[PDB]
């Protein structure tokens, strides 16, 4: 639903990146490791989550009470 | 209802929480019960009848989609004038007719005795006259009051086009209850001032319908 | 807003009698929820 | 054997129906409302 | 980047799904009815009138669903997913033309209503049909439902597809013992009708027709089915020399003794053995009253007027029986699919459906009856609006009927049951995972072996994984991804465009005949065997191919038996791929940039002619081969891809072709189970129990079918890190262990939704139900027993609500429940009220209540609460790659290894779940995931293919982990170097059902049943276990007596009974009360339930009376 606010390894906030990260992915076409290369992530266990959580939320915004 | 075997405690309540299901009264301390037991997983002259009853009234009930309650409701007052022997010399269409109006009457839903008549030859006078007889036998009195504001809706759902019919709803009702309030209201029927409003408040929803519709 | 309850489509407030109507006012809608309270509440995160 | 009870095989023919007690087959409670549940021995031998 | 064979292959499948959708099965079906059937199912009865007045009739025209002649499109119906909250039936009335008459120049037309028709989602008439993204919102519905499926009663329900035995066909099957019953069975709209043939006994060989009367001599009824010839009667069925001559002839011989010349004799004598005509129109009592049905009893198949295609075809059907009653083998058994025809949905509802609206019309005639009984002045008056009163038997009816899951057929006294389902939605993959599914029956009792194995015939029409052991009343099997279900085409073109092929009438043919070439079959009926089969069979597949009757009507020819087959039949399985040409394929692989370019659609190879649907028959013939790669001018078709062999739930088993199959089983039967996104509409449904998941995730690696339903856009499950080590040596066997301050971070979090629903109902006695409450003692607060609910009196959202309290308060009058009168003065003030509890192991919310009404107009309140389970030690995570587990400690978090990166392997598995249980695929998997997070991939390894292994190791080797996923670790405790490599890396884990939570269940002393006042059933009402024979007889070797004592004596029914010495019986108290005694009595304990049985016995006639003994004095 949400970035969750850390890896379930590291512990690492991750909640910070995910917006600026999909911003790097929209504009600047760039590789996806390469971008988290320089978005400060080192070690593959928090990586994952970038790569992975499908952002559901505005997908349910859809369904929003008052439309 | 019983008392505690000491106590003298009244008061008796069961603990579901362990799932013991256990009844004690919170004056004494003692159950008055252990694991409290549980369940598990046509020849007649009136009964026969009474199967045709049910079976032409649940049959011609819902053809107008009322409740399968109300229907449940007056087939008790079909026994009912049953024991007064009302039902012995008259047409047995006028008589299960009466029996679903008086009902429906009573829990004052939306339908008219000229509209729920009509599903035969009825000339209404027939039915008016038989639920009058046997209002005649009964002592049933005030219940069956009747105003248009139940009659708007159900008029409403046949009149199409959109929603603004409902905000015109609101219109009418207004209108209704100060014709009501005018004192036109009284005297004449129920569907004819509603249709009134109707129309008045679709001449104020300046749409384009007819008379005909309208008696429709 | 802080009244009973909201509709399905319309999502507009409304507060009701009893024994009085299931519509709402504004929508030929049916179904409506209830709103949440101003009552307190407590969770713990952990 | 011919003791007494069993006066004879004039028993093995029913000449009378010893009806089982209420308690082996309850007509199972209303539950809710005037839904009353039947129990088949009962209506069968309530038909007999 | 020029279009590739060994890419461009892999964009068939999706473009071929691209338009026709994952499940057409329950929908092009409906569609087809709602359009073709009742089109034609009331062209059948257009017409009644009842036997009184010469001038009347009723004559239907039209049938429609959604149209009042206003627009195209229904104008407005309810919102499916509104209603699934109301609890209504989502449904479209019918639109019914009727001209007819009443009275003196009348003959006029209007459009009726018979009733509704309970719609299916995503349908031709669906709403939802034909809606982008912004009807959905409004209309507050997800858009990734699969639809086919109905919604009844706000509970939502799926027809099962049934699979049935192929009907109409002579199926003959060899047996030991016996004589090998052969059989053809047959039905076409009126009268389904069952006839086998066998011997009787030592080549002595008999008609059993449940018709006819039985045991007839049957090359007698061969003359009886007018050929005379004697000779070639033999010579037909036999052969030329080879064996048959003598075998059949046995026949000829007890043929010959009797009787001769049909005309009469043979003829008469079937008339003269027969059931009778049944009373009336036995004027027909003749010599030919047989002759009639001498045609109509087995066949409705063929008819007509002579006999020489029917009776040339049960001597065909005589052929193949003495065939192989020569020799075993050589026989057909029921296992490959060409003898078992399914059928699906739409079919099953207009044959349902047809009998409905017939009974229908016939107490139709008996309505109008009581209308021209007394012709009292002049009656007319159409008597139509009359049909809403005799309506919705049909309607109302059909809804409880596809409620029920139980159908009677009143046309043909046949009752099918267990016809319909729940729709199961524990995930997404649930919902179109038991759609898609097979159910299966018949077969007689169990114990027939038949029932059993899986045929190499099923490649690729069934799915090869999952085939579960729900088997009970059936066998449930799957469709692959590409199954085209072929409709029924049409018989007359097929036939005499047969003979435009040349092909030659049976009455111009030589007598003895199967001697020269094959044969011919049309649905299995022979015309003329032609000269020349196989440029005939080139010609004709060209032609379908080609210029006409498409998709099946497929051809395949046979040399054992000499014989060619072509069928129009319907509900069939057909699968594409691609045709060789020459050498190769047709596509010559330019064709599909022309396909990428976008202009291409599918079914343009088809008419174009490069691919098209086959069948197992069909393909038996063909020659196919796997890849482009193996290519052979001796060749015929090719697939298209072998990642269609699988079917939808079998593709999420990443590199299944490296795991054995009985873990492919359980890893499907299981993956249904799985817990996660639902779908987008989610929080806005409300459902008995739904489960979810807090975060779902994509599972790392993808395999491509993943893509094709579009599944990872709802995942379900948690991508995890693991390890593999014997950590905590709690892991043993399969036992997983987790870590803390991780699922404390979260991880594997869990909600789940549940409901109660109540129904408010009034009551005769004019006298609703009141929700009234919240008494509030003291002023101080509403009483903790109650409390919790708000001014309305009823529960809040968002609330911590506990066991012991109330969350929804109904109450009903005590005099309510009795027969009122309308005598009353004030109080129906008298309310006992019944608040429901909600009982449970732990605390719940209230999230979303509901105040709302169905259409019987009266008050309805259902709820639902929520909880969000930690993911707590005892439940079961499972692999997605068949690793059934639970997992077991939970450890805090120093504890585990860390190494370079301190990585912590968040879920750490086992050693010897792999090697023993042997399966791979999760394990290089994890190499493969290792690998995605690098280059930053979701990755492919789809099946048969993918993604290769020796890449992914230059892939890791360059970022300096080892070529295997193994690595140093150091000890969570200890904090050293482990001793031996550990392979780890990221993988996909998910919680199933079986929360533990929901499953712990004890009873220190609960309610007793009515009957036997022992521990009341199950878990649920409450506790109390099942200790069975089997069980209970070990107890005895281990000699303990006290053990039992306790057992089924005191615990079980602790009981005393009064009993009598003299006149030993049962008494109570102070009698044996057939001795009118106070006396001789004993007090003394039994098990109740024995009591129970002597009661029992001596309440039917019997007398177990009893002897006693003193227990002490020796
Ligand atoms: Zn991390
Ligand atoms: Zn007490
Ligand atoms: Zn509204
Ligand atoms: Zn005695």
């Amino acid at each position: 639903m949400i970035v969750p606010v850390r890896c379930f390894s590291c512990g690492k906030v991750v909640g910070d990146k995910w917006e600026s990260y999909l911003n790097l992915l929209q504009e600047d076409e760039l590789d996806e490791g390469t971008a988290l290369s320089r978005l400060g992530l080192k070690r593959y266990c928090c990586r994952r989550m970038i790569l992975t959580h499908v952002d559901l939320i505005e997908k349910f915004l859809r369904y929003n009470p008052l439309e | 209802m019983p008392v505690c075997k000491n106590c003298h405690g009244t008061e008796f309540e069961r603990d579901l929480s362990n799932a013991n299901n256990d009844l004690v009264c919170k004056a004494c301390g003692v159950v008055s019960e252990d694991n409290p037991i549980v369940s598990e997983v046509a020849l007649e002259s009136r009964e026969a009848t009474l199967n045709n009853a049910r079976r032409k009234l649940r049959a011609v009930s819902y053809a107008l989609h009322i409740p399968e309650y109300i229907t449940d409701a007056a087939f008790q007052w079909y026994k009912l004038a049953l024991a007064n022997n009302f039902v012995q010399g008259r047409r047995s269409q006028n008589v299960i007719a009466s029996c679903l109006y008086v009902a429906c009457r009573k829990e004052k839903t939306h339908h008219m005795l000229i509209d729920f008549s009509s599903r035969l030859q009825v000339s209404v006078y027939s039915i008016g006259a038989t639920f009058l007889k046997m209002v005649k036998k009964l002592h049933i009195t005030e219940l069956p009051l009747a105003d248009p504001s139940l009659f708007i809706q159900h008029f409403a759902e046949k009149l199409d086009l959109a929603d603004k019919k409902i905000k015109v709803v609101k219109d009418a009702v207004k209108l209704a209850q100060r014709m009501s309030k005018d004192w036109m209201f009284e005297g004449r029927r129920p569907a004819g001032i509603a249709g009134a409003c109707i129309l008045l408040a679709c001449r104020m929803n300046n749409l384009r319908r007819t008379h005909t519709e309208i008696v429709a | 807003a802080t009244l009973k309850y909201i509709c399905a489509e319309c999502s507009s407030k409304l507060s009701l009698s009893r024994t009085d109507a299931v519509r709402c006012k504004d929508c030929g809608h049916r179904i409506l929820l209830k709103a949440r309270t101003k009552r307190l509440v407590q969770f713990e995160a952990r | 054997d011919a003791t007494v009870p069993s006066g004879r095989p004039e028993t093995y023919i029913w000449r009378y129906l010893p009806a089982p007690p209420v308690c082996i087959r309850p007509s199972v409670m209303m539950q809710d409302s005037p839904a009353s549940n039947e129990d088949d021995l009962t209506v069968k031998l309530t038909e007999i | 980047d020029e279009i590739n064979t060994a890419q461009d292959k892999w964009h068939l499948l999706p473009a071929f799904l691209k338009v026709k959708g994952l499940v057409k099965q329950h929908l092009d079906s409906f569609n087809y009815f709602v359009d073709t059937d009742l089109k034609k199912i009331i062209k059948a009865n257009q017409l009644i009138l009842s036997d009184v007045d010469p001038e009347f009739y009723l004559k239907y025209v039209d049938i429609r669903v959604g149209k009042k002649s206003s627009s195209s499109t229904k104008d407005y119906l309810t919102p499916p997913h509104e209603c699934r909250l109301r609890d209504m039936t989502y449904s479209a009335p019918i639109y019914v033309d009727i001209e007819y008459t009443r009275g003196r120049n009348i003959i006029m037309h209007k459009d009726v209503e018979i009733g509704r028709m309970p719609i299916m989602l995503r349908s031709n008439k669906c709403i939802l049909y034909d809606a982008d993204e912004s009807k959905m919102a409004k209309l507050n519905e997800c858009p990734l439902d699969p639809g086919g499926y109905f919604i009844v009663n706000g509970t939502e329900k799926v027809i099962l597809v049934q699979e049935q035995l192929s009907k109409n066909r002579i199926i003959v099957e060899a047996d030991e013992k016996k004589g090998i019953v052969q059989a053809s069975v047959t039905s076409s709209t009126h009268e389904r009708k069952s006839k086998t043939y066998v011997i009787t006994k030592n080549g002595k060989i008999y008609l059993k027709h449940n018709s006819i009367a039985e045991e007839i001599p049957i090359a007698i009824v061969l003359k009886a089915c007018g050929i005379l010839s004697d000779l070639e009667i033999m010579q037909l069925v036999c052969g030329n020399d080879s064996s048959y001559q003598d075998i059949f002839a046995v026949n000829l011989e007890e043929s010959s003794k009797l009787d001769i010349y049909t005309q009469q004799q043979a003829l008469e004598y079937i008339g003269a053995k027969v059931k009778t005509m049944r009373r009336q129109k036995l004027t027909i009592l003749q010599e030919g009253i047989e002759a009639i049905a001498t045609t109509v009893i087995a066949h409705l198949t063929v008819e007509a007027l002579d006999f020489r295609e029917k009776a040339l075809y049960i001597a065909m059907m005589t052929r193949r029986v003495v065939m192989a009653m020569y020799n075993p083998k050589m026989i057909d058994d029921r296992d490959y699919v060409g003898n078992k025809r399914l059928e699906l949905a739409g079919q099953l509802i207009s044959l349902l459906f047809e009998d409905l609206f017939k009974k229908f019309n016939n107490d139709f005639k008996l309505s109008i009856d009581k209308v021209l009984k007394k012709p009292n002045r002049a009656m007319e008056y159409d008597a139509l609006l009359s049909i809403n009163v005799h309506s919705n038997n049909i309607t109302s009816g059909l809804n409880r009927a596809i409620s029920t899951g139980n159908w009677s057929l009143k046309r043909f006294k046949m009752e099918r049951a267990g016809v319909t389902h729940v729709l199961s939605r524990l995930s997404y993959i649930s919902a179109l995972g038991m759609m898609t599914r097979i159910s299966s029956q018949f077969e007689k009792s169990r114990k027939v072996s038949g029932p059993r194995a899986l045929q190499p015939s099923q490649f690729g029409m069934l799915c090869t994984a999952d085939t579960p052991e729900g088997e009970a009343c059936g066998l449930v099997k799957n469709l692959a991804l590409m199954t085209h279900i072929t409709t029924d085409d049409e018989e007359e073109p097929i036939k005499k465009l047969c003979y435009v092929l040349g092909v030659e009438d049976i009455t111009l043919i030589d007598s003895a005949s199967l001697h020269l070439n094959y044969g011919v079959y049309l649905n299995g009926t022979l015309i003329g065997s032609i000269r020349f089969p196989t440029k005939f069979v080139t010609q004709f597949r060209h032609l379908r191919r080609t210029g006409k009757v498409s998709e099946f009507i497929s051809i395949y020819s046979n040399s054992h038996q000499m014989a060619v087959h072509i069928a129009t039949d319907g509900g069939r399985i057909c699968r594409p791929l691609i045709i060789v040409s020459d050498g190769q394929s047709r596509v010559k692989d330019i064709h599909l940039r022309k396909l990428l370019d976008g202009e291409l659609d599918f079914d343009d190879f088809l008419k174009l002619g490069l691919v098209e649907y086959l069948d197992v028959n069909e393909e038996n013939d063909s020659y196919i081969a796997l890849y482009e790669k193996d290519i052979v001018p001796s060749m015929t078709h090719l697939e298209i891809e072998p990642f269609t062999i699988l079917g939808a739930v079998a593709g999420l088993i990443p590199y299944p072709h490296h795991n054995q199959s009985p873990r492919n089983t359980y890893q499907c039967a299981m993956g249904k189970q799985a817990i996660g996104a639902i779908a987008y509409n989610q929080f806005k449904r409300i459902d008995t129990l739904l489960y979810l998941m807090t975060y779902p995730q994509q599972p790392m690696v993808k395999t491509k079918t993943i893509e094709l339903i579009d599944y990872d856009k709802l995942p379900a499950g948690q991508n995890a890190t693991v390890a593999v080590m014997s950590y905590s040596g709690y892991d043993i066997e399969d036992a997983l262990v987790l870590n803390k301050s991780s699922i404390d971070r979260g991880f594997g979090r869990c909600e789940t939704r549940r409901k109660t629903t109540t129904v408010l109902k009034r009551y005769a006695n004019h006298t609703q139900d009141i929700i009234g409450g919240m008494r509030v003692d003291e002023n101080g607060d509403p009483i903790w027993q109650h409390q919790s609910l708000g001014p309305d009196g009823l529960g809040e959202v968002g609330m911590k609500v506990q066991s012991g309290q109330i969350y929804i308060n109904k109450s009903v009058p005590t005099n309510s429940a009795d027969a009122p009168n309308p005598n009353n003065v004030n109080v129906q003030t008298q309310y006992r009220e019944a608040p429901v509890i909600y009982r449970g192991p732990e605390p719940s919310h209230i999230d979303q209540v509901m105040m709302s009404v169905s259409d019987n107009d009266q008050a309805l309140i259902k709820v639902l609460l929520r909880q969000n389970r930690r993911p707590e030690l005892g439940d079961k995570f499972s692999s997605r790659h068949g690793q059934k587990g639970v997992c077991g400690i939970i450890v805090k978090q120093e504890d585990m290894p860390f190494n370079d990166q301190g990585i912590v392997p968040d879920i750490i598995m086992n050693p010897h779940g792999f090697p023993s249980r042997m399966t791979v695929g999760k394990m290089i998997e994890l190499i493969s995931g290792k690998a995605g997070v690098l280059n930053g991939t979701l990755e492919y390894g789809t099946c048969f293919g993918g993604s290769k292994l020796e890449d992914m190791s230059k892939i890791l080797v360059d970022q300096g982990f080892n070529y295997s996923g193994k690595d140093m670790l150091y000890s969570g405790i200890t904090g050293e170097c482990l001793q031996a490599y550990i392979f780890f890396g990221p993988i996909y884990y998910q919680k199933l059902k079986h929360m533990v939570l929901d499953k712990m269940h004890a009873r220190a002393r609960g309610p007793r049943a009515v009957l036997t006042r022992q521990p009341t059933e199950g878990r649920s009402r409450d506790g109390g276990l099942r200790l069975g024979e089997m069980e209970r007889d070990c107890v005895i070797a281990y000699g303990a007596s006290q053990l039992l004592l306790e057992r089924l004596m005191i615990s079980s029914d602790a009981f005393e009974v009064d009993v009598c010495d003299k006149c030993g019986l049962m008494g109570y108290s102070g009698w044996c009360t057939t001795c009118k005694s106070a006396e001789n009595i004993i007090k003394m304990t039994i098990p109740y339930a024995a009591k129970l049985l002597f009661q029992e016995l001596l309440s039917m006639n019997i007398a177990p009376r009893l002897r006693l003994e003193d227990i002490f004095q020796q």
